[PDB]
């Protein structure tokens, strides 16, 4: 992967793995992970930028 | 006559760039510039030419092959290594890429370890090729458990009955029968098991017949129970024997 | 209106060297032509789709049956039946008469003895390709090099 | 059509400990855009201030990519660390680096060099200083150790020179005799001086 | 793998013709009350909802409009087209009130950010531009896509610009910033489409190759919903989790946004005089009742689709 960023900072997502390209198991509706950030974090987010 | 020349080198540049600057897309310009800058013996400048040209579209195959291939003609084989390193990086799916750098690393490198950048393909899942330039890469640095683990993988990326007729042979021509026999009885077993290929129990059959002619007839009895006219043929091959 | 062979010759070189469409470019050629009577000396006489061929059973059948039908319409009647419109009105009338780069080098040339000239006796905002690399890209490193 | 050299507007210049003077308490002025760089030609932030007493109000002379680039005074032109020749130092270190000449390939160097200063931490001299590890070969020896105040010294009264400086002791110019013209010491390229290429103080 | 819910599936029933070009976008007015078309007629037409008829007709453009928006928190109309030129109008007069400009080339869609009202825009000069909606300035230049960038999506949750380009590539950006975040370079043809989840966090991306699910915010790839092999023009997904992907070729498919599973193929008819080259799904949008789906017909109709509550789930079992 460093072969991959050159001049870019370890921040920037890179994807370069073939585990990057698998597709992930189909999984349940209701989890929080498949959630929006809730409204507290957006309003916080847009009265930031 | 120096002063000639550099006027006519001058002009050559002055056409090269504004045939850059005309049209920026078309990489036969930038080819034809990087070849007439190493034809001059100006490695550094045809480089930066060719960095620039992969600036412009790194997409293109012909670009990084030919990069490469002016890296390799030099004695400039550390250069060559890293732009095989990022052609393979950037662009995993061409498999000429990996072609050319392994033949590379193998006949003019002649570094074993390069196998183990090999692996690195084997994490791409790339075609049968592969695997079988592969086999026949570790069978000719005389490495038969490494092989037999990659035409495992093999079977378990690809799992096809040339597949395991291939690995059955390869089996028998590296002096393990029992090998031989687990994979077949694995390969009866799981490929084709309820598809009825007819196919694989065929060359069990005459891996049977090359071990006991009992065996054979009973696997000759079995497929044709379980079954075409390659079946009743070597039904009757086995009854004739 | 007369029509010589040798500007038949004329008309048919630039038919086939200036295409279809263009006959004031074919008509410059001819001395005392015009482009509507190359167009109309084209399509009437000299163009290689003409059936200059004799009137079959068929053909025949079918230019009395069409005569018949749609009188003197012969602009009509000439494309169903394939020949033109005066061949078919002619042999209708018959049958109704049968039936009763080097200066840019010398100029290099003259140029570079002129600066020698000048040399043995600004720069305009360019960019100088002779002097340095124009726009020098370093390839990137990884791995390996020890330089040379 | 969209490219050109970003206009650098930063405060806190890089000088030398010469340069600066000797009072503790400087007064200092700030041009956001005032003239251009010396070698770069791109518009920059100028500061101007007195070194000390009777000094010649020195004023930064290049931008500070460039400054920042070669590791040197913004002024003097000399390095940082040593207070020497850029070309002294580069045949003590390396002098393969180079600089390109042409305006337009100046600029696009310098603009790629200033993107790439600009994506890193902000304050380092490339990997040129990487090449810097290795030192006190030879250049310890010449280097300086005492703040050097006579280059600080005002210019030579050009009326005096005719002998016409009606001003007297109020001229604030020196009314002294200047250098000899003959000794080619005096040429002093500022360009060649940035670039390393045939100084004769080096 | 589990089994997909059953949808009911979707059937025309009206058909609205009148204008003179291709309608190549549709937007829906948020008190659901009307809706709005722009064509390759130069118009911008408003037309009732529930009776299909021509509410009003505005003329100003010069070009082909490609893409209009309706402010859900202001009563303004935002309409980019081919003219090079992005025009603001005030509903309260129906005329033009502001005039964003400085894209070089065509401007092929924008998008209104949900809270901050800001404005941004794609074009095909290889530029995103981000405009402040009062001052009409661009305060930013995305840039770094290599061709034309055919569609962008924008939203409140980081990141908040996705763009969609035709060198193949996805580019999450960062807004405050102006600098790119996630490139995704997974499709093999031309991104032409993509539309981001109400409530789930994730996104779905539209290419001829193949239609791809992802994860925000890093872009993890998720699903790849294969099929519809056609170029995929437009794509459009409900809040009861039905994706409608929509094509040049007039075809039309509707997935579960769960499984992934194809569950109706509707290829709609033409106009009675039309070739059958002029067949394509241009845009399509739901409703903000989530019930009427509106597609922009390239035969210059607008074609209305409803649901069929007379179908139930043995009458139209679900495969595998
Ligand atoms: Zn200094
Ligand atoms: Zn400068
Ligand atoms: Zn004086």
């Amino acid at each position: 992967d460093a072969i991959a960023r050159q001049g870019q900072s370890k921040d920037k997502v890179i994807y370069s793995k073939y585990t990057d390209l698998v597709p992930k198991e189909v999984m349940n509706a209701d989890d929080p992970d498949l959630q929006r950030p809730d409204e507290e974090a957006i309003k916080e987010i847009t009265e930031k930028t | 006559d120096e002063e000639e020349l550099n006027d006519y080198k001058l002009r050559k540049r002055k056409t090269f760039e504004d045939n850059i600057r005309k049209n920026r897309t078309v990489i036969s310009n930038w080819i034809k510039y990087a070849q007439w800058e190493e034809s001059l013996k100006e490695i550094q400048r045809a480089r930066s030419i060719y960095e620039r040209a992969l600036d412009v579209d790194y997409r293109n195959i012909t670009l990084w092959l030919k990069y490469a291939e002016m890296e390799m003609k030099n004695r400039q084989v550390n250069h060559a290594r890293n732009i095989w390193d990022r052609a393979i990086t950037t662009l995993p799916r061409v498999n000429q890429f990996w072609y050319k750098y392994t033949y590379m690393e193998e006949m003019l490198g002649n570094v074993a370890g390069a196998r183990q950048v090999f692996e690195r393909w084997m994490e791409w899942q790339p075609e049968e090729q592969a695997w079988h330039s592969y086999i026949n890469f570790e069978l000719r640095y005389k490495e038969v458990d490494r092989a037999r683990t990659i035409y495992e993988r093999f079977v378990l990326v690809h799992p096809d009955v040339k597949n395991w007729i291939k690995y059955a042979r390869f089996e028998e021509k590296h002096a393990y029968f029992a090998h031989a026999r687990k994979v077949y009885e694995r390969a009866v077993e799981f490929f084709g098991d309820e598809h009825m290929d007819e196919h694989l129990y065929v060359a069990f059959a005459k891996f049977e017949e090359n071990q006991k002619e009992f065996e054979r007839v009973r696997v000759i009895y079995k497929y044709a129970l379980d079954r075409a006219q390659e079946l009743f043929k070597n039904y009757t091959i086995f009854e004739k024997k | 209106g007369v029509w010589r062979n040798t500007e038949d010759e004329i008309l048919k070189a630039a038919v086939m060297k200036y295409g279809k469409n263009q006959w004031s470019r074919i008509a410059s050629l001819l001395h005392r032509k015009s482009a509507k009577q190359c167009k109309a000396r084209w399509y009437e006489w000299l163009d290689p789709s003409i059936k200059k061929t004799e009137w079959s059973r068929e053909e025949e059948e079918k230019l009395l049956h069409l005569a018949k039908l749609m009188p003197t319409q012969w602009r009509t009647i000439a494309p169903i039946i394939g020949r033109t419109a005066a061949q078919c009105l002619e042999h209708y009338e018959f049958l109704l008469d049968k039936a009763a780069k080097a200066r840019e080098k010398q100029l290099e040339e003259a140029r570079r003895l002129a600066a020698l000239q000048k040399r043995r006796e600004k720069r305009k905002r360019g960019v100088d390709y002779n002097a340095e690399i124009p726009f020098e890209k370093k390839p990137a490193l990884g791995f390996y090099d020890t330089s040379e | 059509t969209y490219n050109r050299q970003n206009w650098e507007d930063a405060d806190f210049p890089i000088l030398c400990q010469t340069c600066l003077g000797e009072n503790p308490y400087i007064r200092m002025t700030k041009e956001k855009y005032g003239k251009e760089c010396k070698i770069c030609a791109r518009p920059f932030t100028v500061f101007r201030w007195c070194p000390g007493v009777r000094m010649r109000f020195k004023k930064t002379e290049v931008c500070q990519t460039c400054s920042k680039l070669k590791n040197v005074c913004q002024t003097c032109l000399l390095d940082l660390e040593y207070g020497l020749p850029i070309q002294v130092r580069d045949a003590g270190l390396s002098f393969k680096d180079d600089m390109p000449k042409s305006d337009v390939n100046k600029e696009y160097y310098t603009q790629n060099m200033e993107r790439e200063i600009s994506n890193s931490d902000g304050t380092r001299p490339v990997g040129m200083l990487g090449k810097a590890t290795s030192t006190s070969d030879m250049l310890l020896k010449l280097a300086r150790t005492t703040p050097y105040y006579k280059r600080n010294r005002p210019h030579i009264c050009s009326f005096w020179v005719k002998g016409e400086c009606k001003r007297g002791e109020e001229c604030p110019y020196r009314h002294e005799k200047p250098t000899d013209p003959d000794d080619p010491l005096a040429d002093q390229n500022i360009k060649d001086r940035y670039y390393g290429i045939n100084d004769p103080v080096a | 793998m589990p089994k997909p819910q059953w949808h009911p599936p979707w059937k025309l029933y009206r058909v609205i013709s009148g204008h003179l070009g291709w309608v190549r976008c549709i937007a829906v007015e948020p008190g659901n009350q009307w809706f709005v078309t722009g064509s390759a007629d130069r118009t911008i037409k408003i037309w009732d909802l529930a009776s299909g008829k021509l509410k009003l007709s505005l003329t100003g453009h010069i070009s082909t409009v490609r893409g209009v928006i309706v402010s859900t928190r202001s009563p303004y109309l935002f309409s980019c087209g081919e003219d090079k030129q992005v025009k603001c109008w005030d509903l309260e007069y129906n005329k033009v009130i502001r005039h964003y400009h400085g894209h070089l080339s065509a401007v092929y869609g924008l998008d209104l950010h949900p809270t901050i009202d800001v404005l941004v825009t794609c074009s095909r000069d290889s530029t995103a531009r981000i405009w402040d909606v009062r001052t009409k300035a661009s305060v930013h230049t995305l840039s770094g896509h290599t061709n034309a960038v055919a569609t962008v999506r924008c939203q409140a949750a980081e990141p908040q610009i996705i763009t969609g380009s035709h060198d193949t590539t996805i580019r999450l950006w960062d807004l405050v910033a102006g600098k790119t975040r996630v490139t995704l370079t997974n499709h093999k043809k031309s991104v032409r489409a993509v539309v981001l989840h109400p409530r789930h966090y994730t996104f779905a991306s539209g290419s001829p190759d193949n239609i791809k699910q992802w994860k925000f915010p890093d872009g993890s790839f998720i699903q790849n919903l294969s099929g519809h092999n056609a170029i995929i023009n437009t794509l459009t997904v409900n809040s009861d989790g039905v994706l409608v992907s929509g094509a040049d070729n007039g075809t039309m498919h509707l997935w579960d946004w769960r499984t992934g599973y194809n569950f109706q193929r509707v290829h709609a008819a033409v106009q009675p005089g039309s070739l059958d080259s002029e067949s394509g799904i241009f845009a399509c949008a739901f409703d903000q009742s989530e019930s009427r789906l509106l597609t922009a017909e390239a035969d210059k109709t607008i074609k209305v689709y409803r649901e069929d509550d007379t179908a139930t789930e043995e009458t139209h079992p679900v495969s595998w």
